[PDB]
């Protein structure tokens, strides 16, 4: 599957993404293809294989 | 009088991406920007690829 | 009233086993999982 | 035939045993069938019925 | 005495360790409680045997000790026995919705219906089957209902 | 399951070799973990995806 | 009396290897030599990594 440490560690571009509905609604109603939510702050970014 | 671009923008493949294209079956666009703004420390790119 | 005083020091390079070793110090092995060094041979 | 060629000469190193004023060139043929397919023909099967 | 190391006879690929690194702070039982173990007694697949009894597994997994998996970096899985009282974080794969008041008890994984039976680590003869963490009313209902059976 | 295209396309360092047994005998008898013995010539190193 | 090195053979990691390590969980050691000898044309390296 698509590794999200390549999202979390690599430097990203700041952007004002203003989409019209709530973010958790657009997650829970599966408007996006593949989500990955964590409600904590997981250390799974750090196990760099 | 609007002002559209004249030609399509060119996205030429950098020589840092050739090894990633051949070996890992992936292209990470403008590898130089990611390397410079990763080793530099600041995680905000000015503009995307 | 005494404890241990009579030891000596031994290193990896000064021992004769280091002829079977190309000693590399590389500070990031706890992140590494597997190092493959793979060959391509053609036959005559 | 001896008029045909043998113009010049080159040096190269090999092993020689002295056998009664007759020096012969010792030579293993290992490197000419090192990893090849056809058999080293100095190997042979002999039969004693 | 607190941390339990383990190993495999296979090596571990990036796909397999990526399947496995998602299971940080997941519960895994141990039949033995020793310092160094093998992976052929880790989990439960040493003890699963169909046409023997789900109730035998319910009486057997009840008897094993429990651990929590964390800090995987290559041939080291590091099960960690929880001390009696401190606050821990766990992770469940058994699909039951939870509640802040309801306590927990461990059950052997019954089949759920979809013929998925997810094992998440497939080796040459050993899959990794995982203990279910379920709330207390379903555990009491399971025990009373199979006693009714 | 590997990337043998990376083995056939990338630039390589040369070595003097000495196998234990014959190389094809080391191929058919599974001395290593991963082998890619193709006879003839295979054009499989060209479809760069 | 024989001569043997007193210190270990230190080996550093280029930041391009850091970007590939974050992204695809892989290292092609001495990545700069692989890049330059790919885009130049010489397919035989002086040494390995």
């Amino acid at each position: 599957m698509e590794n999200w440490s390549a999202l979390e560690l690599l430097p990203k571009v700041g952007i004002p993404t203003d989409f019209l509905t709530h973010v958790k609604t657009s997650a829970g109603e599966e408007m996006f293809e593949a989500l990955r939510i964590y409600y904590g702050d997981d250390p799974e970014r750090y196990n760099i294989h | 009088t609007v002002s559209a671009p004249a030609t399509y923008g060119n996205f030429v493949l950098s020589p840092e991406n050739a090894v990633t294209a051949i070996s890992y079956h992936s292209i990470l666009a403008d590898f130089n920007s990611y390397k410079a703004h990763l080793t530099s420390g600041q995680p905000h790119l000015p503009n995307d690829s | 009233g005494t404890f241990c005083n009579r030891l000596e020091w031994v290193y990896f390079l000064t021992s004769g086993l280091a002829a079977a070793a190309h000693a590399i110090k590389f500070h990031d092995l706890n992140k590494l999982t597997t190092g493959k060094m793979l060959f391509h041979v053609q036959v005559p | 035939l001896s008029q045909a060629g043998a113009h010049s000469l080159t040096p190269l190193s090999m092993d020689v045993i002295r056998l009664g004023e007759k020096t012969v060139i010792m030579e293993n043929l290992r490197r000419v069938y090192k990893n090849t397919d056809t058999k080293d023909p100095l190997e042979r099967n002999v039969d004693l019925t | 005495e607190a941390n339990i190391f383990c190993t495999f006879d296979h090596k571990l690929s990036i796909a397999d360790v990526g399947k496995l690194t998602k299971l940080v702070a997941a519960v895994v039982p141990i039949p033995q409680r020793l310092h160094l173990i093998k992976h052929y007694q880790l989990g439960l697949h040493q003890f699963v045997d169909h046409t023997r009894g789900y109730v035998r597994l319910r009486g057997l997994l009840r008897n094993m000790t429990l651990t929590l998996m964390r800090r995987v970096e290559g041939n080291q899985i590091l099960l960690h026995v929880p001390t009696h009282g401190l606050l821990y974080t766990v992770l469940n794969t058994g699909p039951v919705t939870w509640e802040k008041g309801d306590a927990l008890c461990v059950l052997p994984p019954l089949f759920h219906g979809p013929l998925a039976r997810e094992n998440l680590l497939t080796l040459g003869q050993w899959e990794l089957v995982l203990p279910w963490i379920v709330p207390m009313p379903l555990a009491l209902e399971i025990n009373q209902r199979l006693l009714i059976m």
